[PDB]
């Protein structure tokens, strides 16, 4: 889904502020 | 490790990390 998509990305490589946050 | 403002993050990492990036104590 959206946040498993960014997940896959954030554990696989990782993710900033900026798009972590723009999931609240 | 510090803040997760750009880092790998797993899972409850990622959810915890989304908190956190937001205020940490939102929920």
């Amino acid at each position: 889904d959206v946040l498993a998509g960014l997940s896959s990305s954030c554990c696989k490589w990782g993710c900033s502020k900026s798009e972590i946050s723009s999931l609240c | 490790r510090a803040a997760p403002y750009g880092v790998r993050l797993c899972g409850r990492e990622f959810i915890r990390a989304v908190i956190f990036t937001c205020g940490g104590s939102r929920w």
